This record gives structure tokens, C-alpha cells and sequence, in this order.
């Protein structure tokens, strides 16, 4: 009849899993709490934004980021779980890059933060590979016909970040000012950095 | 595994539930949500009970309707619990006792997996490759939309990793392979029924063969 299986509340199941393992001495003191900290506070798109602003103002670093992303990210100490082999992909006047994991949620955690709910949605996972122009449009980003859209499906160990184009009107801005306009969505590739009116 | 999790290219879904730069709220929206990832790492790094690939596979092994109605983080609670049971660390009985009710798990594997391929080719940037026309019932890191399709190498990784089709089943014969960024024209994957330009899939060497 296609009905859902009977299940205890998800919180009860999740904590049961914790307690089953913890009660057997299999989870070190403060282990899950430490990970929660890392996930909430350390893994952050602010790190990716910092990398973008550096690339925008330092041609040498830009070239390193684009040829050996791992080494570039390592200079900042931002390698980590789900972010050990980094490739940065360069937007150009004729190319817009977008990242997905069609098979589950694969994301460069340490520099983009854990993926947002929408990125893990079946809608995004199904659609962006096939109709990225329409998906971005619906999300609020218009990509003209003369720009090729390239979708990177994160199917193995490469962990991606988008290096967006530096928008006009930011000439002479400090790294701090530039960082501010590089958002999580810019790093994923669904948004273009915005300059205030 | 040709499961419902292989969603790329599926038609009929509605809008992505987001507009750019909208507030996505806190990292975790419920007090339990950090547990799946944290206990996965406990399993991998502390217990050595399973691989990360085995976690992807056990989630692929959710009964299909169960997968389709289960929120993301809950799929990983189910997957990690399933692995703990399969590896003999926990019993389903004690999970259900502690949970105070039913805790259905992923379905048993119907494949033992497969070894890292014996004969592969080192490809170079710019080379034309075809994705091997193969069907793998166990874990595989090849979305079906690219099976049998032709593309161009844009990158060969400078590192190598265990073949997912083996390590995703905890086998001893995963070896190591680099992966390749393979660029496909949108029309190669979806004919006229796409609005995109290109799609780059990160494919293990063992999934590829020279074109022609
Ligand atoms: C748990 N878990 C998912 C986390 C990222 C790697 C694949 C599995
Ligand atoms: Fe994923
Ligand atoms: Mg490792
Ligand atoms: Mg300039
Ligand atoms: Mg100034
Ligand atoms: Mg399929």
C-alpha cells in the first residue's frame, strides 16, 4: 500500500543510537559534542570567502588556488574532513560553474560549511544537473544565454569551491570588504556576489 | 546500484526550496542532528568498524519508499545504526529497547561488491573517454546519466583512493585509483532536453575506457 513503516520518533532513535554505543564505552568523552562544535563553528563559508577575496587581490595566490587548491587552502590551515583534496573552479565572462552532489550531499565542508538543507534536497539533486539555468533562475540568479553553465557533480573525493568573478564597483576594496560579499551560495555557485547600490 | 538515490536527471520535482542568500538558519535544526555525522566518524575513526563508502552504500540500501520520505539527517541515523548492527557492534533489539519503539533499518546488501578493476588506463588531460557500459548492483560512484557516455578529461587527480565498489562493501581488494574530472556536453547526457552547457563528473579510473 506504499505506506511508511512504523517508527519511533527520530529524536528517540538518534539518542538510542548514541546511548547504545556510549554505554559500551565506544564513544570517547566529549566526542560528539566536539564534532558538533567543529560543525557549527569551524567549518564555515567565511573561510571560502576569505580564500576568494585573497585570490581577487593576489594574482599569485589566485593561480595557486586554481592549479593546486589543496596547497592554497592548506596555507590558511583550512583542510579538513570532506575537504582534503580541493579544486577551485573559475567563473569567467563566458562560464558559470555550479556544484552539486546528485548522489547524496558531497560538499567541501571546512571551507563552505556543511551543506544547507536545499542543497541536499531531491529537487536540487535531480534538477540542477539537467536544467541548471532554470534552477538558478528560480533561485534568483539569471545566467544569460551567452554564458556556458558547467555543473560539477561531486561523485568522488574532489571537493569543490567556485571562484566567482569579481564584480565591478569593488575596485580598491580591502580583503575584508570583498570577503563580505562572497556568500555561501557564491561558493556553491548558485549566486553571484552582489555590490550594494 | 540503480537505486532511487540516483536522482540526477529525474523529472517531475518542483522548485528547490531556497532563494539565493536566504536565511538557512542554524547548522542543526534539532538537538539530535549532529549525531549521525559524529557517530559515523566514531565508527570510521575510533571503532574502525566501517568505511565512509560503506555509509554511502548503507543509505543507498534504504528501502526505496523509506528513502524517499526520510529527511537527510535521519537517513544517516538509520544508515549508521544499520552498519553498527551489521558489523555486530549493536543489536536491533537493544536499539528498539532504547528508542522505545520500532527502528527499521536499511535492507541487506544484495551484492558482495567487486574488486578494483584489474585492467585500467592512465588517461591524460584532453583525452576522450567513455564511461564503461557496466551494471553494478552494489555500491558505485557513477550516476547512471553518464553510463556509456563520452567526455573529455579535464583533470587527473594527484592522489589515489580505494575503489568505492570494493571499499563500500568493506572488501580487502579496493586497491587505489586516481579519479578523473570528465566533462560531458549537456546534449551528450540529455539530448535536447536540457538547458545546460556541460557537466563534469568525478570518475574513478576503473569506470572509464578509451573512446572508440
Ligand atoms: C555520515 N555521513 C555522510 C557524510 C559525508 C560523507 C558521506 C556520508
Ligand atoms: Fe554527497
Ligand atoms: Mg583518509
Ligand atoms: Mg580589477
Ligand atoms: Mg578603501
Ligand atoms: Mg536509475
Amino acid at each position: 500500500e506504499n505506506a511508511a513503516p512504523a517508527q519511533a520518533p527520530v529524536s528517540d532513535r538518534a539518542w538510542a543510537l548514541f546511548r547504545a554505543l556510549d554505554g559500551k564505552g565506544l564513544v570517547p568523552d566529549g566526542y560528539v559534542e566536539g564534532w558538533k562544535k567543529t560543525f557549527e563553528e569551524d567549518f564555515s563559508p567565511r573561510r571560502g570567502a576569505e580564500l576568494v577575496a585573497r585570490a581577487w587581490t593576489d594574482p599569485e595566490f589566485r593561480q595557486l588556488l586554481l592549479t593546486d587548491g589543496t596547497a592554497a587552502v592548506a596555507q590558511y590551515g583550512y583542510l579538513g574532513p570532506q575537504g582534503e583534496y580541493i579544486v577551485a573552479v573559475e567563473d569567467t565572462p563566458t562560464l558559470k560553474n555550479v556544484i552539486v552532489c546528485s548522489l547524496c550531499s558531497c560538499t567541501a565542508w571546512p571551507i563552505l560549511g556543511l551543506p544547507p538543507t536545499w542543497y541536499k534536497s531531491f529537487e536540487y539533486r535531480a534538477r540542477v544537473v539537467r536544467e541548471p539555468r532554470k534552477v538558478l533562475s528560480e533561485m534568483g540568479t539569471e545566467i544569460a544565454s551567452d554564458i556556458e553553465i558547467r555543473v560539477y557533480d561531486t561523485t568522488a573525493e574532489t571537493r569543490y569551491m567556485v571562484l566567482p568573478q569579481r564584480p565591478a564597483g569593488t575596485e580598491g576594496w580591502s580583503q575584508e570588504q570583498l570577503q563580505e560579499i562572497v556568500t555561501k551560495d557564491c561558493l556553491i555557485g548558485v549566486a553571484i556576489p552582489q555590490v550594494p547600490t | 546500484m540503480d537505486g532511487v538515490h540516483d536522482l540526477a536527471g529525474v523529472q517531475g520535482f518542483g522548485k528547490v526550496p531556497h532563494t539565493v542568500n536566504a536565511d538557512i538558519g542554524p547548522t542543526f535544526h534539532a538537538e539530535w542532528e549532529h549525531l549521525p555525522y559524529s557517530l559515523m566518524f566514531a565508527g570510521v575513526a575510533e571503532l574502525g568498524a566501517f568505511s565512509v563508502d560503506e555509509v554511502r552504500y548503507v543509505v543507498e540500501r534504504m528501502e526505496p519508499r523509506h528513502y524517499m520520505m526520510t529527511p537527510y539527517y535521519e537517513r544517516y541515523v538509520i544508515g549508521v545504526a544499520t552498519l553498527m548492527v551489521e558489523k555486530g557492534i549493536l543489536t536491533q533489539d537493544e536499539l528498539e529497547s532504547l528508542a522505545g519503539g520500532p527502528f527499521p533499518l536499511s535492507r541487506p546488501s544484495e551484492s558482495e561488491g567487486r574488486p578494483a578493476p584489474v585492467e585500467t588506463t592512465t588517461f591524460e588531460v584532453g583525452q576522450r573517454v567513455r564511461v564503461r557500459d557496466e551494471y553494478v548492483p552494489g555500491h558505485i560512484r557513477m550516476p547512471a546519466y553518464c553510463r556509456g557516455r563520452v567526455g573529455t578529461i579535464s583533470h587527473r587527480t594527484t592522489e589515489k583512493w580505494p575503489f568505492p565498489d570494493a571499499i563500500g562493501h568493506g572488501r580487502n581488494d579496493a586497491g587505489e585509483e586516481p579519479t578523473y574530472h570528465v566533462k560531458f556536453a549537456a546534449e551528450e547526457l540529455f539530448g535536447s532536453d536540457t538547458d545546460g552547457g556541460s557537466v563534469v563528473v568525478d570518475l574513478f579510473e576503473g569506470y572509464l575506457e578509451p573512446a572508440a
